[PDB]
């Protein structure tokens, strides 16, 4: 359905859009049938829900954060799939990595649109 | 001798949901009991903070048949809570007797035989 772009678009057609499950969600949330995650009951006392989820990647790095200032907001930048995989492999193989190692397996945070980030030590202080 | 109090309990059961949650379900009560005053006393026991586990205090559809349901969270020992009901609440009934008779003005007291004996000799005089 209608969702627009980064334009100032207002899709008032609420139920008229179409959606369902996504491809990454499929393997992203398996293993429910394996008692992996705990559950709590709702206020309606009829069905349960999990407080956390099983993961197949740290989406922490894949999608960032744009918080609000309840005490303070939070910016977290997005990153790349395979770069995150290589970071996982790096920390797996070595518990003794450095921040230059992070500079290798993550050359920099990225966007679905693209920009230019000229600085280096700001990135350094960001990851430290 | 027609004297003494006896103990009386309500038809009260533990029932499991499709979720495994347990339910205290009563059908009726002993003699001289209000639904609503005991229900207020239940809301007291909630705010009196002297009984735990209890979540739902509900009552519906009662005119096809009397259905009052208390519903309690897990890890609560619901049968011990039923024991606490028939200790402290008015669901337990100490029903006392006093049959101090009057036969032709003067006060008396009868056994179950003597009642029927006076009945017999009354029927004698009736049919004669």
């Amino acid at each position: 359905g209608n969702f627009g772009s980064m334009d100032g678009d207002s899709a008032a057609a609420q139920r008229y859009t179409e959606a369902r499950m996504s491809k990454i969600a499929l393997e992203m949330l398996r293993d429910i049938n394996k008692n992996t995650v705990d559950f709590v009951d709702n206020y309606d006392a009829n069905e349960r829900e999990p407080l956390v989820l099983p993961a197949r990647f740290p989406n922490l790095l894949v999608n960032g954060a744009t918080g609000i200032a309840v005490g303070m907001a939070t910016n977290i930048p997005p990153h790349n799939l395979g770069e995150t995989i290589d970071a996982v492999k790096l920390v797996m193989d070595n518990p003794e990595v450095t921040t230059k190692d992070l500079m290798e397996v993550l050359p920099g945070p990225d966007f679905p649109t693209g920009a230019l980030v000229m600085g280096k030590s700001g990135i350094h202080k960001a990851y430290e | 001798t027609g004297k003494g109090s006896i103990v009386l309990r309500s038809r009260t059961e533990i029932e499991t949901t499709k979720t495994g949650r347990e339910r205290i379900v009563v059908t009726e009560f002993p003699y001289m009991v209000n639904k609503t005053k005991v229900h207020e006393h239940i809301v007291r026991l909630v705010q009196e903070k002297r009984i735990e586990g209890i979540t739902a205090v509900r009552d519906e559809s009662n005119r096809e048949g009397v259905r009052f349901v208390i519903e309690v969270k897990r890890d609560a020992s619901a049968n011990v809570i039923l024991n606490n009901l028939f200790k402290m609440t008015q669901m337990q009934t100490n029903f006392g007797f006093n049959m101090l008779a009057i036969q032709n003005g003067i006060p008396k007291i009868l056994s179950l035989r003597q009642i029927l004996d006076a009945y017999i000799e009354h029927q004698k005089e009736v049919v004669v």
